[PDB]
RNA sequence: AUGGUGAACUAUGCCUGAAUAGGGUGAAGCCAGAGGAAACUCUGGUGGAGGCUCGUAGCGGUUCUGACGUGCAAAUCGAUC
RNA sequence: UUCAAAUGAGAACUUUGAAGACUGAAGUGGGGAAAGGUUCCACGUCAACAGCAGUUGGACGUGGGUUAGUCGAUCCUAAGA
RNA sequence: AUAUGGAUUCUUCACGGUAACGUAACUGAAUGUGGAGACGUCGGCGCGAGCCCUGGGAGGAGUUAUCUUUUCUUCUUAACAGCUUAUCACCCCGGAAUUGGUUUAUCCGGAGAUGGGGUCUUAUGGCUGGAAGAGGCCAGCACCUUUGCUGGCUCCGGUGCGCUUGUGACGGCCCGUGAAAAUCCACAGGAAGGAAUAGUUUUCAUGCCAGGUCGUACUGAUAACCGCAGCAGGUCUCCAAGGUGAACAGCCUCUAGUUGAUAGAAUAAUGUAGAUAAGGGAAGUCGGCAAAAUAGAUCCGUAACUUCGGGAUAAGGAUUGGCUCUAAGGGUCGGGUACGAUCAACUUAGAACUGGUACGGACAAGGGGAAUCUGACUGUCUAAUUAAAACAUAGCAUUGCGAUGGUCAGAAAGUGAUGUUGACGCAAU
């Protein structure tokens, strides 16, 4: 790191959007089952693998 | 090659205020001036007056406004007036005594 | 980024089509030894360097400024 | 006491970063990278640096007055005129020669 | 004043390697490093420069040569040879 | 047995880079001088040689059969080297 | 390591002032390569986490932030592919 | 993209200089050729920059029972541009034994020295532009504010086996002689095009438009990487202050950064880590294991043996602080065609005095000696129980091979290693 490609950029990128908790109004709809969100990631506890 | 400079310290605005005597204070520098190393061979060659309200050092042996500034610290420690007074330069070789 | 001292040269750089606006300046100096001196230096910009004519005498620099074009933006000091 | 850092991502000692410590109208000490060094251009006959040439990198004799790169003779910013005087000898004497050559034998054929 | 009875340039090898070996390589390397007459401009400038090649210091001209040594004795009788098969041709 | 995956560790070659306080020794070459009938021999300097030497960084890993041995550590830590 | 203040339900551990020390420019200073990927900064803030603690954090919540004709890439060729 | 100015031409494609060469320019197709890109390591010596040290002055701060014209600190100048600046190299004059010139380092000259006079490279530096308007240091007024507002000062020098780095002219080394290409310029060439009623000229100046794409945060480690972790491990590099000392050692400090590592009370046994011990001195033990001893530097003194290079710091000795003096060792100038004047250095030897005989006063820092065995040496390995006498090595010797080949690779092959090779070679012991 410390100069990268875009390809790497992005992944990066992209992972930054997926580490939000649950929003909480679709812990409100119909059936919904959904507790907690299970596919968080910590930048040290798991590594991306690129 | 020779050169004769000037020194002037506005002593009024602590003079004023009673707590301060240029009487005894030119008296300090009169006999504690080091002259080629040593009190009172001020031997015509640096003078020390008082214009009643402004003192006036004029040398021509080695003396510099650091050395002036080095002195009256010590005779504004040897009576206290330290916290009162400071030596300050207000224009180049002009200096002065500021109270409050 | 460049130093003039034609005062004939100087006078045709203000009157270049691209020489928009020009600035004056003064320091006070020293001379020889014994006193001081107002210098003057008549910076003009060019579209790719800056004239500048130092004139160190006081009387000339007085003559000069007049024979800017009236049309030049000074900026003074 | 003033200390100094590298001003590209090159971290390491190389002939294209070299450093220079300066100090600036601010007061303070700071690197600036330092171009390789010009080498003089050199005769292609004797060896030596040509004088009256100029030096510069390669790329930056592109940006200069045509008279920098050259002297005034024959065969001028290119051989070292010591050069240039030689072989104007032996280019005379070898022509010459080859007159004396000819005729020369030109009289062998003819007392033979 | 003289500082070796006998190792000369080869007192660099200390104890190392056997006298024996040193003195074939000082013989050698005497010869290497030694100053040689040129052939052709006339002063005492040729030296060596990596094994076989003889160059002068002034005047630039550089000889082939022995490793060591500018010439060979083989060589250099050859020289010879071809110089004696060769005159047979014209005459 | 068959078909696949590894030289991010490590082994070796290549290519392109980078790195190494201060000391001791004083090899060729060079200068001046001394003796001697001669052949030749000596002295003082200068100079800076080496898979040379003292020893840090570096690299290594000798002993304590030291620490630890449910560890800081699936090989480390200390001194010594 | 220490005294105080402030903050807070709560202070051996947070902030600040004071004191005592330390690393000692071969750094516990100032920057980078590889690698990480937001940890950077601000605000909010302690359920878990930081093998005592916690009002603090590389934790949690929520946002903000990386500007190039000249710095790199991009071009060149190296062993090789 | 181009337009004006200048330069050039009636001798069309410039002049000047004896010459090295000069310059604001001063046409040049194919084609060829030359240079730059472009190159090892060590050594001393020369110079540059930054740092270090330091005088005077102007400021601000610290200490002041006492003492100190004191201690500390600010005083700076970028790229780019103009002029000027060089060791080297070269030109002109001239003609050398009584040989001279010359480096720390012994090279140079009738293939033209020493001498005089010039020419070039612009590393590097100087002064000016940039540029004092910036920055840095102060004082003197203002007020909840944005935060101003007003003045000043920012000057002149010294020193060098200093440190770090840059660089030049040289020297050593080799059976080692220490990349490539893109790319830029030059020259040889002369196809061609081009003037007097007006042409040629954009390598001279000035002028206009444009420059995309991706990376740019932060950590870089006793918590941002890899070791299941905020692990005493591992993990490539640049910058680098003062003292002491030989020193980038140790020890103390400035700057900057930390003050993180659960805490409290006690101090039993046994520990881990650090120490001392009367008399004796290895009697302990497989074994002096561990520990102790030694140590710097100056001087004196040094054996067998030896491949003559070593063995060697052999061994063995003496000395060392503080302070106070003496002597030696240098630079710069004017001398008709003997000496005078000043400036700035730690080294080294000596001599006094001095102390509870101490002084490399901490730190730092070799135990020596006589043999046997074994390996010549330096070098290498079992990462994680073996570092050795084991492997390597130069040296010695043997073998194969002249290419339709030796040796070796492949399933094959219009296939491959040795081979950019050729017996002073490659292969195999
Ligand atoms: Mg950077
Ligand atoms: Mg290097
Ligand atoms: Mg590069
Ligand atoms: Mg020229
Ligand atoms: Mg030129
Ligand atoms: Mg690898
Ligand atoms: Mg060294
Ligand atoms: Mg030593
Ligand atoms: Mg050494
Ligand atoms: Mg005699
Ligand atoms: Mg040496
Ligand atoms: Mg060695
Ligand atoms: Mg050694
Ligand atoms: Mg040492
Ligand atoms: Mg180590
Ligand atoms: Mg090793
Ligand atoms: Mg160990
Ligand atoms: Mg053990
Ligand atoms: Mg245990
Ligand atoms: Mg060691
Ligand atoms: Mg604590
Ligand atoms: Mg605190
Ligand atoms: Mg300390
Ligand atoms: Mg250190
Ligand atoms: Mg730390
Ligand atoms: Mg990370
Ligand atoms: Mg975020
Ligand atoms: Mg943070
Ligand atoms: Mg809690
Ligand atoms: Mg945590
Ligand atoms: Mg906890
Ligand atoms: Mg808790
Ligand atoms: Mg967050
Ligand atoms: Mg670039
Ligand atoms: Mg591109
Ligand atoms: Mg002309
Ligand atoms: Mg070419
Ligand atoms: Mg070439
Ligand atoms: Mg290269
Ligand atoms: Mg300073
Ligand atoms: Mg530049
Ligand atoms: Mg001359
Ligand atoms: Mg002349
Ligand atoms: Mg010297
Ligand atoms: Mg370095
Ligand atoms: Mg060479
Ligand atoms: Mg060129
Ligand atoms: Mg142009
Ligand atoms: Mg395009
Ligand atoms: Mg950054
Ligand atoms: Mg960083
Ligand atoms: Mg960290
Ligand atoms: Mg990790
Ligand atoms: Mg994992
Ligand atoms: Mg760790
Ligand atoms: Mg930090
Ligand atoms: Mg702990
Ligand atoms: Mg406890
Ligand atoms: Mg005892
Ligand atoms: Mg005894
Ligand atoms: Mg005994
Ligand atoms: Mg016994
Ligand atoms: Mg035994
Ligand atoms: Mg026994
Ligand atoms: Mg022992
Ligand atoms: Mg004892
Ligand atoms: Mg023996
Ligand atoms: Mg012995
Ligand atoms: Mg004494
Ligand atoms: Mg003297
Ligand atoms: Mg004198
Ligand atoms: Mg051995
Ligand atoms: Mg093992
Ligand atoms: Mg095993
Ligand atoms: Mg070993
Ligand atoms: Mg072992
Ligand atoms: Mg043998
Ligand atoms: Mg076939
Ligand atoms: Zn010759």
């Amino acid at each position: 790191a410390a100069q990268k490609s875009f390809r790497i950029k992005q992944k990066m990128a992209k992972a930054k959007k997926q580490n939000r908790p649950l929003p909480q109004w679709i812990r409100l709809r119909t059936n919904n089952t959904i507790r907690y969100n299970a596919k968080r990631r910590n930048w040290r506890r798991t590594k991306m693998n690129i | 090659q020779k050169i004769a400079k000037t020194f002037t310290v506005d002593v009024s605005s602590p003079t004023e205020n009673g707590v301060f005597d240029p009487a005894s204070y030119a008296k300090y520098l009169i006999d504690h001036i080091k002259v080629e190393g040593a009190v009172g061979n001020l031997g015509n060659a640096v003078t020390v007056t008082e214009d009643g309200t402004v003192v006036t050092v004029v040398s021509t042996a080695k003396f510099s406004g650091k050395y002036l500034k080095y002195l009256t610290k010590k005779y504004l420690k040897k009576n206290q007036l330290r916290d009162w007074i400071r030596f300050v330069s207000t224009k180049t070789n002009e200096y002065r005594l500021a109270f409050y | 980024a460049r130093e003039i001292t034609d005062i004939k040269q100087f006078l045709e750089l203000t009157r270049r089509a691209d020489v928009k606006t020009a600035t004056v300046k003064i320091n006070k100096k020293l001379n020889k030894a014994g006193k001081p001196f107002r210098q003057t230096k008549f910076k003009v910009r060019g579209s790719s360097s800056l004239y500048t004519l130092v004139i160190n005498d006081a009387g000339k620099a007085k003559k000069l400024i007049q024979s800017l074009p009236p049309t030049l933006k000074v900026n003074r000091l | 006491a003033q200390r100094v850092t590298f001003r590209r991502r090159n971290p390491y000692n190389t002939r294209s970063n070299k450093i220079k410590v300066v100090k600036t109208p601010g007061g303070i000490l700071r690197a600036q990278h330092v171009k390789k060094l010009a080498t003089r251009p050199k005769c292609g006959d004797c060896g030596s640096a040509l004088q009256g040439i100029s030096t510069l990198r390669p790329r930056q004799y592109a940006t200069v007055s045509k008279t920098h790169k050259t002297v005034s003779r024959a065969y001028g910013g290119s051989r070292c005129a010591n050069c240039v005087k030689e072989r104007i000898i032996r280019a005379f004497l070898i022509e010459e020669q080859k007159i004396v050559k000819k005729v020369v034998k030109e009289q062998t054929e003819a007392a033979k | 004043a003289k500082r070796t009875k006998k190792v000369g340039i080869t007192g660099k090898y200390g104890v190392r390697y056997g006298s024996s070996l040193r003195r074939q390589v000082k013989k050698l390397e005497i010869q290497q490093h030694a100053r040689y007459d040129c052939s052709f401009c006339g002063k005492k400038t040729v030296k060596r420069g990596a094994a076989g090649i003889w160059t002068c210091s002034c005047c630039k001209k550089t000889v082939a040569g022995g490793a060591y040594t500018v010439s060979t004795a083989a060589a250099a009788t050859v020289r010879s040879t071809i110089r004696r098969l060769r005159e047979m041709v014209e005459a």
